[PDB]
């Protein structure tokens, strides 16, 4: 049941969560506890999440009461044009697909703002973990299984993901010594050693040589964002922090405002005439909060600002609550999809 | 996509979530570092390549050169009016994220389901294109059918969706859980 009375960490893989708690126990603030389970998950995960990718981070501070928002989402590549993929293919797989990482920056300006531990100590369980090995688990093996022939045909990748030619299975122990050392660089080198130091050529060489178009000065410019003013909106007598676009904070923001009108309690589920027309209004709400979406898109690249105000407004959600009707669902038109702004 | 949620001894918290888009990403790895790099340009629009039929293209979510791509992610912290941490929630899940999450929320927060219940409780998802509801294996089939009468088309999810992990305050402290549609477990002390 997992109740703790001073601390805990709930991430995806039980090791991860220990390493997380570990750093707790040993002085560490929530955001060292973060970056050090995260570095984890991108070894027990490293078919989901890692130091290739990006991330955000919503941050709470209990002394200041004051929420922020880190946002270290990849960027397209100062050579990356509209009209650059012309099928599915050409834009999931290979280096053209690769967007400029941003994992490491954002650990490192969350580390500069909120750490407490040193940065080479996060690093450490995870440099442990990737050099003896792990049993693969339920999700990173029905990844391999899903991926097998791709996997199979790719001799770098089948150098750590399979087991005599074979997408190891379920039980059998991964290995990842060449992200050890690298993360063993980094713990020693700093985030400098990714984007401006001993790592960024040859990450340059190995996205390039697949394809891509990612070039040292792109590395070189990459910045984590630190946003002091994170969306938020009111649910009865506490507050919802959560990351604007281009993340989906405003899709959250309108679902919960629309149904918020209905006053949900235990006795909306006690029967099922009641729970079903529950469930219904919660679909509704999606279908409408899903409509405006496809108005959103970076803020520094396209204009959001109305579209995020209606989509936080509560009278807005009002609104559209006003168009759920109790008995039936509608036509997609009806929720007003829309491209452009009206 | 995996989503952590930490609150620490003095009641800060850290809501976060990371991926690399696709199973594997790019699907490339450097043979040098071991880095697997993401293939997260897929999650722009392109006015050349058609998702879903009947589906136009994003224009706002179009390729530029610095841009970020629109992202599902949702790392949520909600606050008490006392200043004190209530609940750190996201999920992992693609478009799935958003209502996953807001399911989590409104378990927790309105039908009083404890937070592993909240996690484990069955859910459903709709994007409005495509025009289905999708619910999962073990939904109360009253659920299903009050769906079905309101002329919802309905279908079952192949596997799960989305994958939450979740902290909420109570009487006893903080009570973590992890989604078993994954496996995870939380620790903390
Ligand atoms: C897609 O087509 C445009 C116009 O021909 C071109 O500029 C671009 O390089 C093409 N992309 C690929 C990946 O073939
Ligand atoms: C929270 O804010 C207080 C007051 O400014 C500060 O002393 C402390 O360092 C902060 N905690 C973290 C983890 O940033
Ligand atoms: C480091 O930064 C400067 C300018 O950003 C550049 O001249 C140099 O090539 C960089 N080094 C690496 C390894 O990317
Ligand atoms: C919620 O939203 C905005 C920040 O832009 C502001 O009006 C208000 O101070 C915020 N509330 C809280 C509790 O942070
Ligand atoms: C915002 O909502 C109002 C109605 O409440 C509407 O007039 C307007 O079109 C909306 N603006 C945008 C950008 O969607
Ligand atoms: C979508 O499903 C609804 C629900 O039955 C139906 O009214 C509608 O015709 C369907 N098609 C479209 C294009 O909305
Ligand atoms: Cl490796
Ligand atoms: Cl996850
Ligand atoms: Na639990």
């Amino acid at each position: 049941n997992h109740v703790y009375t001073r601390a805990a960490v709930a991430a995806d893989a039980k090791q991860c969560s220990k390493i997380g708690r570990d750093a707790l126990r040993d002085g560490g603030s929530a955001v060292d506890a973060a970056i050090a389970a995260l570095l984890c998950v991108g070894l027990m995960n490293a078919h989901s999440m890692g130091i290739g990718g990006g991330l955000f981070l919503t941050i709470y501070n209990s002394t200041t009461r004051k929420a922020e928002v880190i946002n270290a989402r990849e960027v397209a590549p100062r050579l990356a044009f509209a009209t650059m993929f012309n099928s599915s293919e050409q834009s999931q797989k290979g280096g053209l697909s690769v967007a400029v990482p941003g994992e490491i920056r954002g650990y490192e300006l969350a580390h500069q703002r909120h750490g407490r531990l040193p940065w080479a100590r996060l690093f450490q369980p995870s440099i442990q973990l990737a050099r003896q090995g792990f049993p693969v688990g339920k999700g990173l093996a029905a990844a391999l299984e899903n991926k097998r022939t791709v996997i199979e045909q790719q001799p770098v990748l089948c150098e750590v993901f399979c087991r005599d030619r074979k997408v190891l299975r379920e039980g059998e122990r991964l290995t990842l010594p060449q992200l050890a050392d690298t993360y063993e660089t980094l713990a020693i080198e700093g985030a400098q050693a990714f984007y401006n130091g001993s790592l960024t050529a040859q990450i340059v060489k190995d996205i390039q040589a697949a394809g891509g178009i990612v070039t040292a000065e792109d590395l070189n410019n990459y910045r984590a964002e630190l946003i002091e003013h994170p969306l938020n909106i009111s649910l009865g007598d506490a507050v919802l922090y959560m990351p604007s676009a281009p993340l989906s904070g405003p899709v959250l923001a309108l679902i919960l405002n629309i149904l918020k009108g209905y006053n949900f309690s235990r006795e909306s589920v006690e029967s099922p005439e009641q729970k079903g027309l529950t469930y219904h209004r919660i679909v509704e709400a999606f279908r409408f909060a899903y409509a405006k979406r496809t108005l959103l898109g970076d803020p520094k690249f396209v204009d959001v600002t109305e579209v995020v105000r209606n989509m936080t407004s509560e009278f807005f959600a009002a609104q559209l609550r006003a168009q759920i009707s109790d008995d039936t669902t509608h036509p997609i038109s009806y929720y007003k999809p829309e491209f452009y702004t009206p | 996509t995996a989503h952590l949620s930490v609150v620490a001894e003095d009641g800060s918290a850290v809501s976060a979530t990371s991926t690399i888009n696709l199973y594997f990403g790019s699907k490339v790895r450097s043979p040098v570092s071991g880095i697997l790099f993401n293939n997260e340009m897929d999650d722009f629009s392109s006015p050349s390549i058609t998702n879903e039929f009947g589906v136009p293209p994003s224009p706002a979510n179009f390729i530029q050169p610095g841009k970020q791509p629109l992202s599902s992610m949702c790392p949520t912290i909600m606050v008490g009016q006392d200043g004190q941490v209530r609940m750190v929630v996201g999920a992992a899940g693609g478009t799935q994220i958003t209502t996953a999450t807001a399911l989590a929320i409104i378990y927790n927060l309105w039908f009083g389901y404890d937070v592993k219940r909240a996690v484990e409780e069955p859910r459903l998802h709709n994007q409005l294109l495509p025009n289905v509801t999708t619910v999962e294996r073990n939904i109360d089939q009253a659920v299903t059918a009050a769906l079905e009468t309101r002329h919802h088309h309905t279908q079952i999810a192949s596997t799960f969706i989305a994958v939450v992990q979740a902290i909420v305050r109570t009487a006893g402290g903080w009570a973590a859980a992890s989604d078993s549609r994954k496996g995870g477990e939380p620790a903390g002390y």
